[PDB]
């Protein structure tokens, strides 16, 4: 809500943040178990 | 699928509760108004936790909000993110608690108190399990102490196995905000104690050093300070949302972490909070979080836990991290340091991880911790009401409001009898 | 990207900072302008009272 | 929403108000002949008339004319509905025979009468605000009346008064003694708090801080209305500690007698020296518990202080506030009452001072501080020897007496005086048990 | 005099207790 | 963060302070209007800050008669203080320290400890005072007994350094000099941190000799005096090598309680036309700090024995020079020491060049501070003395004195108390033979 918090935050596109392997798929690296 | 009401009630609990609100959707992506522009699916297989489906892609906050003056809801509505809540939820009065614990546990509160379990009721009834509740409240103060109690109670009386996390700013060491801090607080504790199952202490003073510091927030809004308040609520409550490996709920960390059915008030405390130019130097890893939740500094209280013993603490982990790692962690801080923690009840800790991690963060943390020192919070409330009751002061008011003198003894007592057994089973 | 948004937050209080103290000078200004005025007021009251 | 309703009695309260309510008109943007140039701000001193005006939800009362006729005949004439203004045909001549028990029955009816659409036309009441002065008849008697009106009436709502203290070395007349002991002794039982004003300690203010060498009225009452302005803000606007007049009120009385407490304003700083100061929120504070920007010539080193509530308006870190309370806290000059550790009271609100065209320097921090001290014991005894040397030789009480007063009544008046200072002394005594 | 307390917080244990005994 | 509080007491004092604000004006770049013409912190010490950074001094002026606080409130500089910042009275104390002391003293002595305490809430952590004053006239004695007082009951743990004038043995201005020298020294022997002497006499002869001019002012005067306490005052100021703190003089200065008084000079004193023609060494201005008629008070320091020495070098100074310099001036005989202190030369090294006001000091990069704590002073201590005695004996203009309110028995106080000063400058002086 605040991209100043004391605490973070970010606004950088999640989308992109995801890396696949050699014989896997790509996962989303934030939200991933 | 379980179910967690946030009641609010007073200045306190409106903008802090907000800030709940808004920290809570950014991390699940709910937007301004309920639709779910987000990412991960993760962030919606469990939003029955927090948020009623409106038929429309509305996720709407279950949110009752109690103010005995409208005006500071007037404020919950402009902010940005606070559009989102049901508008039979706001359940105004215009009146005035008028800070007088008295006014708002007999007078002004009881024509309210109906119309808020009515609110509460239908959001209990729309559920799978409701878990428990969630208070913010200024114990200190009137909307916050009176109406709490008297809400805090009717919840506890009707619904009886329901657990009831607190978050309550417990009045400052240092300077005050309403003279009847001492009384408005003395009657509070007195209830919270006999109803509540987790407190959690989260005193002024302490976010304020922890802004100048740790974070050297220069000009610190109310609103940061708020952020920090919030981290802590999530991550308590975090296991029950996202995912992850060793899950612990609500009933979990109180069943692991209330020795005795009465020292429940707990100590906060976030984990990776850095700064504004040392986290560029900063590197994150179960040691050096460790080294930082338990740094007295972060504990977001007021009694440096050094002079006092520690009966249970919780660590709510949260991030992709190394259980080896964990464990080590906790135990290596648990032998370095052994005069504090306490020895009648031992492996101390209690590590608990939820996998999906902050949002802008690799790992994190909510360290809470149940110190036998907070004793020290509690004898200056003590100690400053001992020096409001004998020389009668400012008590017109309360005693007008229908409440003896008794009513105020009978809560001296308590605390006094409550700060007994933390030195009790403080000892050992 | 969470430090530059921290440092964007500090560019937002400096001008926050610079605002509040423009409009402190222009609106001191003005008050120094008309309390000239009032000055000025008066020397001809005194130079019409001379004649 | 939120609404108090405005008294002003007398000549003292009309023109503080005429001062007050260009100050509102000019914080809200309020046209100075009612209509707005272009909606839950203006809503708690001004009313809408359903169209497109905005009447205020005072009333002024004068016992005799001109007073209210300088308003209806100036600028602030379509302001005023005209039957508030209540003028009556025949002066209270300094007199509080004359305020209180023969030229009161024809205007008091008609006003309690012009309060009750005021409260009707309202859907949350909170409070009054009645204007005055403990010197002439029409501020001592007639705020007498209306106060044992109100009480019978609407007892459950707060009432606060603005009292202008007799001067304790000037005066300007010489039965103010007898008023003002009249008038507290009856205002006692039925006030709920009631704001003290000195007019020698604004002299001294106007000399030392505004650098004014020739000051008057129109300054005097404007930097009253500055502290009216500044309490009732917070139910005016948005704050971070928002706090109502009950707030005020429940915070600021120990006892139920004890209902008298001093105003200091901050910043009295005077345009062409705000250039060389900070006006930070630590120095403003430390200038608030200055022995000389007290409101009430009294010396607060003879005294401890009961409890202090600290108003801050504009941008105010609260926790600069925070900072400075640890600091005033600290010192060994500014000495407490041991049985009130909690003294300083935070108020906070984001509306920066307004600037009326004249003399007040344009500040965006501004702290009023309302303490009650025991210091004003002294002040009350040295009322009480003024009554004292004119009682023992019936001075002018042959005017009251026969003129609807009694003899028997300045008894009383004497002896709850005695009873106010011995719980003075029984406040200010340590606590041994 | 003025018994008020008495049975005020006697009648509050009193309908507690029943009401903890009805459930 | 070091932030230092002058007081400029009586008209010697203010017009210093004068000077001294103006320098210290043109050096960090303060027009006299109080805007920055930027286009970090080495202003915070004397300047502070407000809104816009319209900068303005920590000085007190103070003086009990009018007029000499008013060419400055009508001055070139009448808005970089604030307006009632400068404390005027409307009563000349007459040359008398009685009244400077016991009179007229009350009526100002309240708001000027207001505006002290405000100025010290107005700072971080306070590192001193400077009070400024001369050991002539009334306001100059006695206020200052005043007001060392009361700063030292309010602020009894700071350091408090001032620079005296003293009443010199030949000039002369008034006649009760000896009486107010006398009596003031006798006040302020038990509270005044550290005293720099500076005498008008040496620097009269000085600006004959080597300022080549010889028709100067106290404009000239004051500027020197400017110059040495932007010279003392400089390395809380900006970076240097071997950084110097006021703590750090009071510790170096001073071995005693009592025997607090040192003797400053200065270095490049020379005149522009003279300057082209000479070396600006390290060694050639240590040497010229250590002739005997350079100094700023005269004092023959070849009648007595050095205590202590601290030296402020300001420049282009290497601090390997000032290694050769003083292993040279400790190989000359001349100056010769006292026997339990044989460290005697104290070393500061600063960065700043000197930058000097239109006026008649020269283009220099090496300038350096010289503080002599010497025996010597017990000579012009006795000179002194030897004047208050003759004065004395007949009761010369003691009525003023005894009529104004003070007592008889304060002449005597003083008169024991500074024999117990010269007996203290006596022992301090010969060898030790145990
Ligand atoms: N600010 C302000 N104060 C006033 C004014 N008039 C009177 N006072 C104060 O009031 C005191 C005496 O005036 P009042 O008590 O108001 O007399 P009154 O209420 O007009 O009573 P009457 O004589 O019957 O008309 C003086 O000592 C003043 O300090 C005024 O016009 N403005
Ligand atoms: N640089 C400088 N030295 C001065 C000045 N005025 C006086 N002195 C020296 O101080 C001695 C006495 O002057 P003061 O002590 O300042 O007298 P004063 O402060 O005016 O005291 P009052 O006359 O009572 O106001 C003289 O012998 C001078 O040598 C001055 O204006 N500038
Ligand atoms: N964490 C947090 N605390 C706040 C905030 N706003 C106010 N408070 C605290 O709330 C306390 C006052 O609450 P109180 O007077 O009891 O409000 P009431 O419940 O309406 O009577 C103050 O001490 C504030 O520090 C906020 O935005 N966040």
């Amino acid at each position: 809500v605040n991209p100043g918090n004391p605490v973070f935050s970010c606004m950088l596109d999640p989308r992109s943040l995801h890396t696949a392997t050699s014989l896997s798929k790509p996962k989303m690296i934030m939200y991933k178990t | 699928m379980r179910e967690i009401v946030h009641l609010q009630a007073g200045q306190c609990g409106n903008q802090i509760g907000a800030k709940f609100w808004e920290v809570i959707s950014d991390e699940h992506g709910i937007d301004p108004t309920g639709t779910y522009h987000g990412d991960s699916d993760l962030q919606l297989e469990r939003i029955n936790v927090y948020y009623n489906e409106a038929t429309g892609g509305k996720y709407v906050p279950r949110a009752v909000l109690v103010d005995l003056e409208p005006g500071t809801m007037d404020s919950v509505r402009s902010g940005p993110f606070g559009q989102i809540f049901r508008p039979d939820n706001f359940v105004f009065g215009q009146s005035g608690a008028g800070n007088n614990w008295a006014k708002g546990h007999y007078t002004e509160g009881a024509e309210l108190v109906d119309s808020v379990l009515d609110v509460v009721r239908k959001e209990a009834e729309s559920c799978d399990c409701l878990q428990g509740f969630q208070l913010t409240h200024s114990l200190g103060g009137g909307t916050g102490s009176g109406m709490g109690t008297l809400l805090i109670s009717k919840i506890r009386e009707e619904y009886p196995d329901r657990i009831m996390n607190t978050f309550s700013v417990v009045p400052s060491p240092k300077v005050s905000d309403t003279v009847v801090e001492p009384y408005n607080a003395t009657l509070s504790v007195h209830q919270l104690v006999e109803n509540t199952d987790e407190t959690y202490c989260i005193d002024n003073e302490a976010l304020y050093d922890i802004c100048f510091r740790t974070l050297k927030l220069t000009t610190p809004t109310y609103g940061d300070l708020n952020h920090l308040v919030s981290a802590t609520m999530s991550g308590v409550t975090t296991c029950l949302r996202f995912p992850g490996q060793l899950n612990a709920d609500l009933r979990k960390l109180a069943v692991n972490m209330v020795p005795f059915p009465r020292l429940h008030f707990f100590m906060p405390g976030f984990a990776p909070l850095t700064s504004r130019g040392s986290q560029q130097y900063r590197a994150l890893t179960v040691p050096e979080l460790t080294q930082q939740m338990f740094d007295a500094k972060n504990m977001m209280a007021a009694c440096d836990p050094r002079h006092g013993r520690y009966l249970t603490v919780a660590a709510v982990f949260r991030g992709r991290m190394s259980m080896k790692e964990v464990d080590e962690q906790m135990l290596n801080v648990q032998n370095k340091n052994s005069s504090y923690f306490v020895e009648w009840i031992p492996n101390n800790v209690k590590t608990a991880v939820c996998d999906i991690p902050p949002r802008g963060l690799k790992m994190s943390a909510t360290f809470i911790g149940n110190s036998t020192a907070i004793q020290e919070l509690f004898k200056r409330i003590s100690e400053q009401f001992t020096a409001m009751f004998r020389r009668k002061a400012f008590l017109h008011w309360y005693t007008g409001e229908g409440m003896d003198e008794m009513e105020f003894t009978e809560a001296e007592s308590n605390m006094n009898d409550l700060g007994n057994p933390v030195v009790t089973r403080g000892a050992c | 990207e969470d430090r530059l948004a921290k440092e964007k937050r500090e560019v937002e209080e400096a001008r926050r900072q610079k605002e509040l103290v423009e409009n402190t000078r222009l609106g001191l200004n003005a008050q120094i302008t008309s309390i000239q005025a009032q000055r000025q007021a008066a020397r001809q009251l005194k130079e019409e009272e001379a004649r | 929403q939120r609404e108090c309703i405005s008294v002003h009695v007398g000549q003292a309260g009309v023109q503080i108000g005429n001062a007050c309510w260009e100050l509102y008109c000019l914080e809200h943007g309020i046209q100075p002949d009612g209509q707005m140039p272009s909606d839950d701000s203006f809503n708690t001193f001004f009313s809408e008339t359903g169209a497109g005006k905005h009447v205020p939800r005072a009333v002024f009362v004068d016992l005799e004319p001109t007073v209210i006729d300088e308003v209806r005949t100036g600028t602030y004439r379509q302001l005023f509905h005209p039957e508030q203004l209540i003028t009556g045909k025949e002066d209270a001549a300094n007199n509080y025979a004359r305020g209180h028990y023969t030229i009161g029955k024809e205007l008091i009816d008609l006003v309690l009468d012009r309060i009750r659409k005021l409260a009707d036309q309202c859907t949350g009441l909170q409070g009054f605000l009645i204007f005055h002065s403990f010197g002439g008849g029409t501020g001592s008697g007639f705020t007498s009346l209306l106060m044992e009106r109100l009480s019978v009436d609407y007892g459950k709502k707060s009432k606060l008064e603005f009292s202008i203290y007799p001067a304790p070395q000037v005066s300007t007349a010489v039965v103010e003694p007898y008023n003002s002991i009249l008038t507290t002794h009856t205002t006692l039982e039925h006030s709920d708090c009631a704001f003290m004003v000195d007019n020698e300690a604004i002299y001294d203010i106007c000399r030392r801080n505004l650098d004014i060498e020739r000051p008057t009225y129109t300054n005097l009452n404007r930097l009253i209305s500055q502290i009216v302005s500044s309490i009732t803000a917070s139910l005016r606007f948005d704050g971070a500690l928002n706090v109502d007049l009950t707030e005020f009120q429940t915070n600021l009385v120990p006892y139920p007698r004890i209902h008298f407490p001093l105003a200091t304003y901050a910043p009295v700083i005077s345009a062409e020296k705000a250039y060389h100061e900070q006006l930070s929120v630590a120095e403003i504070t430390n200038a608030c518990f200055e022995p000389a920007n007290q409101m009430v010539k009294c010396d607060p080193r003879h005294g401890k202080y009961m409890a202090c509530c600290l108003l801050y308006r504009g941008d105010v870190v609260p926790k600069d506030v925070n900072a400075a309370i640890a600091a005033i806290k600290t010192k060994r000059s500014i000495q407490f009452v041991d049985w009130c550790p909690t003294g300083f009271k935070v108020g906070i609100n984001y509306q920066p001072p307004t600037v009326v065209p004249g003399d007040l320097a344009k500040v965006q921090r501004a702290v009023c501080m309302l303490s009650n001290t025991t210091a004003i014991a002294e002040a009350w005894a040295r009322l009480d020897h003024k009554f004292d040397l004119m009682y023992a030789k019936r001075a002018f009480v042959h005017w009251y007496v026969g003129e609807g007063m009694e003899e028997g009544e300045f008894s009383e008046a004497r002896e709850d005086m005695a009873a106010l200072e011995k719980d003075y002394e029984e406040v200010g005594m340590d606590s041994v048990e | 005099s003025r018994l008020q307390r008495q049975c005020k917080v006697m009648e509050g244990e009193r309908r507690a207790y029943s009401k903890e005994v009805h459930q």
